[PDB]
RNA sequence: UACAGUGAAACUGCGAAGGCUCAUUAAAUCAGUUAUCGUUUAUUUGAUAGUUCCAUGGUAUAACUGUGGUAAUUCUAGAGCUAAUACAUGCUAAUCUCGACCCUUUGGAAGAGAUGUAUUUAUUAGAUCAAUGUCUUCGGACUCUUUGAUGAAAUAACUUUUCGAAUCGCAUGGCCUUGUGCUGGCGAUGGUUCAUUCAAAUUUCUGCCCUAUCAACUUUCGAUGGUAGGAUAGUGGCCUACCAUGGUUUCAACGGGUAACGGGGAAUAAGGGUUCGAUUCCGGAGAGGGAGCCUGAGAAACGG
């Protein structure tokens, strides 16, 4: 019944969490209570882990956001002051929820895919990322699937990645929920198995879709930092 | 057709080619120590119960360090200990003797069809067989 | 072109670029043709996956039975059975289909109760 | 009607044995209300949480555009002579979209007067109907779902694309 | 209460004449003020009193936009009007500066101002005022500052009301009472005057024709004034220029030319601005033009000079005689200032119009053989019936090309000016070579030929209409001349003319063959026609996106060829554009 | 001596928010999946409100008192007051640009155009030029070359038309208009619209029985499609007029089963039990039985 991104072990309780409304998806989201309690464990049970979001430590999205089943889901830079533990969670390779640390100059900053640009009302540029940041203002060439970085202070896009050709690419999708390296191929079409294609270390290739893909980076140069092992 | 999401195809099973012959076998030609306990601790109920399984003093192993990982006393939820525990015990007093189960060598599963004999590396062509011979 | 009722007229001629691989006949951008259903201009939007696969039958008006035999490697019996499908189309007035003439169609709008596509693109 | 769904009636394959289904809310087949003529009346239908919709039965002040400059005023609402989506709408006379009614137009003929100072670039099958007062006019928005009549005058093609008809 | 004031508005006019008259007698006389303003001015008024007449003018308009058929106009309403557009003058002028009870009532003035002359315009050839004098005298006292205040492109209450003052015949007795046209004419001449002022120009052109019709000398003497606007003007009418409408600026030339023609120097300024239509831009009407050129001239057989004009109209003579469009409309023009611009050029223009323009018959095939046998040395309408029978026409094709070879030897006999017109010679003929002509590319050929007079030997080879051995020819030719950026893209551009990829006849791989390495040759030359090469490949690369992709496919395989020898001999360069065409090439790769 | 702590009865906010029995539904149930610019969406989350002519708005009614009827219910009849974040009427600064004129740096005065939202009707804004170069006349006409860009909701009206704060807190704090004269720094809830989440319904595709003694089916709840009307959350023959004779199948239509108390990966796997062995649902209903209405972001309500 509980999900496989959360890494919730079988010996749990009887009863998983279902996550609230939120920023999130419900397939692509850990809660607070899942975070805390029993991913890095610093809560034992739900008593305790209310007992420390109603003592407000948290600042996942720079906010305190004071909920159990809040659904902060991928790259919502988690924040705790208690010996500043930030952390922004992404992927690993086998489609769970890995966190890997960061620290206040990464903390100040994140990335949101855009998923539309519309003209809706009063001529107004628009675009909307997967945590629906509706932002003001940006240039007009925002693209399908292009990427955008967010101030976390502000709102505004201070920085923007475009999804195009040779672009480190991230996969939320498919049968590879999480792999990088992107460079064998381009294989475009108009609706269906269309993407980029990824490389591996004996550089194989791979099949994905394409709104199930957003831009991290550049091949060589992220910013947004990724663990090793 | 199309890519879909599948836990049960990159999952770690890993059990369905253990088999305690073959991994007896690999802790005899190991050639790295094993961990065996003090003499006395491993029996169980003075004696009433066996000495203990080695399937289950790992699973005892596991439960303890969950325990000391998380903090929590387990329960007794009794839908799941009247199948298993009960059947945990009535296997153990019929198959292990002194410690050490003897019900591998009564009961049907192919040790080769299985556990031996590999199947994506099957080397179904001559020249296969002779570059990965050399 | 005005055989039936009700103020027959464009809907606000007007054209648009469908696109997306899909090229509209010029004819069909300004023409005299009311243009109500197609994908170039229309009212509907084309949206969703994209089927290919030759007709059979074109009897009735605006009706295109799209035939699409399609392969798969099945290890059952280890052998093939040949595939066959059919679904109405709407028309657009680019090539009028005979028995044969391939088409690809689109996912769009329902129209009747069995269709979801129209046509784009003939060979 | 009744329900909206392809379960009761057979796809087109013609299957059989049905026996689907008790029915549901979301096939809420409303009964047609259908607007006639007298003094303005009706119905705030509730349906989908706070989704009021106006079923009009009796509204007369009839919104039309002038089409060839846009202007929509206010008049009146005479009867139907053509409407063959049922052949009983034009012997009862009901009003519902897409029903060209006959319409004194004296407030279009002040407007006119009003920009313009002469009395009566245009055509002579709108001249002798401009002489006349009762003009030929068009409803498009819907009374059962908007509430209103709204529609738009006709003027030279599409009188004679009506007239040609009948 | 707004919508239903919108209410109140809209259905009070179902009422009568009498009932609105009686209404409106009744709305005047709450802040009239008649017996204190309606003989001078306002003797006193309160922030609440000018609030009234602020709105019984937001009322007055109002029922101006409603009832725009009559307003139930009255003068008691037009003085009572006027008592309020005179109390917010006052109460404004020598109210001291708090600004804000001044911008309520300045705002007032104007809104009040637009509730007047909405009279105006909705009421114009109905109201016939004849008690017009004391409003007007309160008008000149009011816009007596409104020499440039009222004056930009959106500035729109004095502007408005005195056009609706000047755009009528008898409505101009508050323009001959004191000054109108001062003001307008000030605002058309600003020095930095705005999109507004080609307005102010046509209210001005609309009231001159009523100060020539009026019956007064004093409307003689607005005439007058409009002639030396009109004169003083006249670069306010090429600054606002910017928008499509010229033919308005031909048809205020046009009436003023039948107005009067004045002195030298106003015939030098309306031959250039009408001349400024032909020799500023192409983006004229074709009415407008045919009207500015025969205006030009009929300025010019008014009060023309020898030489200068005579240069104006000879330009435009050789641009529109070789133009030749409107089915000799503009054809017309262009020869009556070829006879009108007075000069013995200007006769041979004349003649040279006449002898050939007579109306689609053999008479330009008789004045091709006369003008060979009489080739005058003014030549300029002369080489422009030259080139324009050289060009795309029916009728005397080889007459133009003897015309052609005789301009050759004359360019010989006269040898530097008549080889500076070859120049012109040759800048045209590679424009009408790079086209679709047949018996015109021809004829260029022809004239390439003459003027080469083995190359003439190889020209005279080529031209033989077989074009396998022919073509074959042309290639062995070209590869023995190999064995010129503009003259090499002549030759190679008269192939691909002759070869232009026209599905009607085999051998068309060979032909590309022998485009190609004629592109090919000229392209060892790596120092002068480098600029000839790369737009060579880059116009490959264009016919292979330009909807044709089997022949300029191989043709850009053999431009590389040439590209690859130099690189190979080579053993810097700009090479951002090479990666730009592997990357066009790979986006045509998958696609 | 207009409110004061416990405090028997009422409303409010919320609660019960998910469970028995019977006949046996074959990719129509169900699952994965595309879309919804075809659409309803409380909640979560992110943004986002400028049309004022000669010191704060009226009664109707509970609780409360009082007289009574009935064998009698959370059954009732008169009479009296009393106040509401209850009915329902009405009080609300001058601020945004182009900038005739400049006096040079502290640079902005004259004139003009101004200013929301929601419901349904129509025209519409949504082919140009700059260089690194063809000619270089060491000057320019320049987009066919080499590339580069705005780019193939503003107006004329309807409407029993919504609001521009009667919420609370942290803060005495500034300026002399000679007094709450101006208060003014700050945060949450307000509130229109849009998006997002979640959810709902429709939608293309994918998924183990034998099947021809089931070979023809489908117009005998319209069969297949257009055009229009209705109503739907909307598209939609989902119902209605007129019109065409359609549409599927031997490449298996339609039609007939059990071990459909058993099955469909629906899924925990258990380190040896090799189909026993964990879980979602058998199908759809019903609250005595059909029939008709209403409620709510969601209901044809387990509790109207």
């Amino acid at each position: 019944a509980a999900p496989h991104h959360w890494l919730l072990d079988k010996l749990s309780g009887c009863y998983a969490p279902r996550p609230s409304a939120g920023p999130h998806k419900l397939r692509e989201s850990l809660p607070l209570i899942v975070f805390l309690r029993n991913r890095l464990k610093y809560a034992l049970n739900g008593r305790e882990v209310k007992a420390i979001l109603m003592q407000r430590h948290v600042k996942v999205d720079g906010k305190v956001r004071t909920d159990t089943t809040y659904p902060a889901g991928f790259m919502d830079v988690i924040t705790l002051d208690a010996t500043n533990e930030n952390f922004r969670l992404v992927y690993d390779v086998k489609g769970r929820f890995a966190v890997h640390r960061i620290t206040d100059e990464e903390a100040s900053y994140k990335l949101g895919k855009v998923k539309k640009v519309q003209l809706g009302k009063k001529g107004v540029p628009y675009v909307v990322t997967h945590d629906g940041r509706t932002i003001r203002y940006p240039d007009p060439n925002i693209k399908v699937n292009d990427t955008v970085k967010i101030d976390l202070a502000s709102g505004k896009i201070t920085d923007f990645i475009k999804f195009d050709a040779g672009k480190l690419v991230y996969v939320t999708g498919g049968r590879n929920l999480g792999r990088i390296g992107t460079i064998v191929h381009k294989e475009r079409h108009d609706g269906g198995f269309d993407l980029v294609h990824i490389k591996d270390s004996l550089d194989n290739t791979f099949v994905t879709r394409l709104n199930n893909v957003f831009v991290i980076g550049e091949q060589g140069k992220p910013y947004i930092s990724l663990p090793k092992g | 057709f199309e890519d879909r999401f599948d836990a049960r195809e990159h999952k770690d099973r890993s059990n369905k080619s253990r088999m305690q012959a073959m991994e007896e076998y690999i802790r005899e030609s190991s050639d790295q120590p094993d961990w065996s306990a003090s003499i006395g601790a491993d029996i169980v109920n003075h004696g009433r119960g066996g000495i203990k399984s080695l399937r289950d003093t790992e699973k005892e192993r596991r439960v303890t360090s969950f325990e000391e990982d998380n903090f929590t006393r387990l329960n007794i939820t009794n839908k799941a200990e009247k199948r298993k525990q009960k059947q945990r015990e009535r296997n153990a007093r019929m198959n292990v003797i002194g410690g050490e189960d003897f019900g591998i060598f009564s009961s049907k599963r192919k040790l080769e069809d299985s556990t031996s004999r590999r199947g994506a590396k099957k080397t179904r062509s001559a020249w296969d067989r002779a570059q990965r011979r050399l | 072109q005005s055989e039936r009722a009700f103020q027959k007229q464009p809907h606000i001629r007007w054209y648009k670029n469908a696109g997306l691989g899909f090229k509209t006949p010029k004819t069909a951008i300004e023409g005299s043709y009311i243009d109500k259903k197609c994908p170039f201009t229309g009212l509907v939007s084309i949206r969703g996956k994209i089927l290919t696969g030759t007709v059979v039958s074109t009897k009735m008006h605006r009706t295109i039975v799209i035939r699409r035999a399609y392969l798969h490697y099945i290890p059952k019996y280890n052998r093939y059975e040949k595939r066959h499908k059919n679904v109405p189309v709407h028309v657009s007035p680019a090539f009028r289909v005979q028995v044969g003439d391939i088409v690809t169609v689109g996912q769009c709008r329902p129209i009747s109760k069995t269709v979801r596509f129209n046509v784009v693109k003939v060979s | 009607g009744i329900s909206r769904d392809s379960r009761h009636k057979r796809s087109a394959t013609g299957a059989k044995r049905a026996q689907f289904r008790k029915k549901r809310k979301f096939e809420l087949g409303r009964q047609p209300a259908n607007t006639k003529i007298g003094a303005k009346r009706i119905h705030s239908v509730r349906t989908r949480g706070g989704n009021k919709k106006y079923r009009a039965l009796r509204i007369e002040t009839g919104n039309f555009s002038w089409a060839s400059e846009g202007i929509s005023k206010k008049t009146r609402i005479a009867g139907v002579v053509y409407h063959p989506s049922n052949n009983e709408l034009v012997r009862t006379n009901t009003l519902t979209k897409a029903a060209i009614v006959q319409i004194d137009a004296t407030p279009f003929r002040q407007w006119f007067e009003a920009h313009y100072g002469q009395t009566l670039k245009i055509e002579s099958s709108v001249e002798s109907q401009f002489s006349a007062g009762r003009l030929y006019a068009c409803i498009s928005s819907r009374p059962g779902q908007s509430g209103r009549c709204d529609g738009y005058i006709l003027e030279g093609e599409e009188l004679a694309f009506y007239l040609r008809r009948l | 209460n707004g919508s239903q004031s919108i209410k109140a508005e809209d259905e009070k006019v179902v009422m009568p004449y009498v009932l609105r008259i009686f209404f409106g007698r009744a709305q005047v006389p709450p802040t009239s003020g008649q017996k204190r303003s309606r003989k001078i001015a306002v003797i006193s008024v309160l922030p609440n009193f000018k609030k009234p007449y602020i709105n019984d003018f937001l009322s007055l308009a109002s029922e101006r936009l409603d009832y725009n058929y009559f307003f139930g106009n009255s003068h008691q309403i037009n003085s009572s009007k006027a008592t309020l557009k005179t109390i917010r003058r006052m109460t404004g002028f020598v109210n001291i500066v708090n600004s804000t009870l001044s911008v309520l009532r300045t705002n007032f003035p104007l809104h009040t101002n637009s509730v007047l002359q909405p009279l105006i315009y909705s009421i114009a050839m109905a109201y016939y005022v004849l008690d017009t004098e004391s409003t007007e005298e309160v008008h000149l006292r009011k816009m007596a500052s409104n020499l440039r205040q009222q004056g930009l492109k959106c500035l729109s209450s004095v502007f408005e009301f005195v056009g609706n003052t000047f755009d009528w015949s008898t409505s101009m007795e508050d323009i001959y009472a004191v000054v109108v046209k001062p003001r307008i004419s000030h605002f058309s001449d600003e020095n930095l005057q705005q999109p507004s002022s080609l307005l102010r120009l046509f209210l001005y052109w609309a009231h001159n024709p009523s100060l020539y019709q009026f019956l007064y000398y004093d409307e003689f003497a607005t005439a007058t004034a409009l002639m030396d606007t009109i004169s003083n003007q006249h670069v306010k009418e090429a600054v606002i220029g910017p928008i499509i409408e010229a033919a308005d600026s031909i048809i205020r030339n046009p009436v003023n030319d039948d107005h009067y023609v004045d002195l030298v120097t106003l015939i030098c300024t309306s031959c250039l601005k009408i001349l400024p239509s032909l020799y500023v831009k192409l983006s004229d009407s074709n009415s407008i033009s045919t009207f500015l050129n025969l205006l030009v001239s009929i300025t010019e057989m008014g009060f023309i000079q020898d030489d200068h004009v005579r240069s104006r109209l000879i330009s435009s003579l050789i641009s529109i005689l070789k133009g030749k469009l409107k089915k000799l409309q503009e054809n017309d023009t262009q020869k009556i200032l070829k006879i009108l611009k007075l000069i013995v050029f200007n006769y041979n223009c004349s003649w040279s119009d006449i002898e050939e323009l007579y109306t689609t018959i053999s008479s330009l095939f008789k004045t091709f053989d006369e003008r060979n046998l009489r080739v005058s040395l003014t030549e300029l309408f002369i080489e422009l019936g030259r080139k324009v029978p050289e060009l795309e026409s029916i009728s005397k094709l080889v007459a133009d090309l003897n015309s052609y070879s005789s301009s050759r030897m004359h360019e010989y006999d006269f040898p530097d000016f008549i080889n500076e017109k070859p120049n012109l010679n040759e800048a045209s003929k590679s424009i009408s070579m790079l086209k679709d002509i047949l018996l015109p590319n021809i004829r260029i050929g022809l004239r390439d030929s003459l003027e080469e007079v083995v190359l003439s030997y190889m020209v005279k080879n080529t031209k033989y209409f077989t074009d396998f051995e022919d073509m074959a020819i042309l290639l062995y030719n070209g590869d023995e001349e190999a064995d010129r950026r503009q003259r090499a893209i002549k030759r190679l551009g008269e192939h691909a003319h002759q070869l232009k990829d026209n599905s009607i006849s085999h051998y068309l791989i060979p032909m590309i063959e022998h485009y190609v390495f004629s592109d090919d040759e000229r392209y060892r030359n790596i120092g002068n026609e480098t600029q000839i090469a790369i737009g060579g490949l880059a116009q490959h690369m264009s016919w292979n996106q330009y909807k044709a992709l089997l022949r300029r496919y191989i043709s850009m395989l053999k431009t590389k060829p040439n590209q690859m020898k130099q690189a190979v001999q080579l053993i810097t360069l700009r090479i951002v554009r090479d990666g730009a065409e592997s990357k066009l090439t790979l986006s045509k790769f998958p696609s």
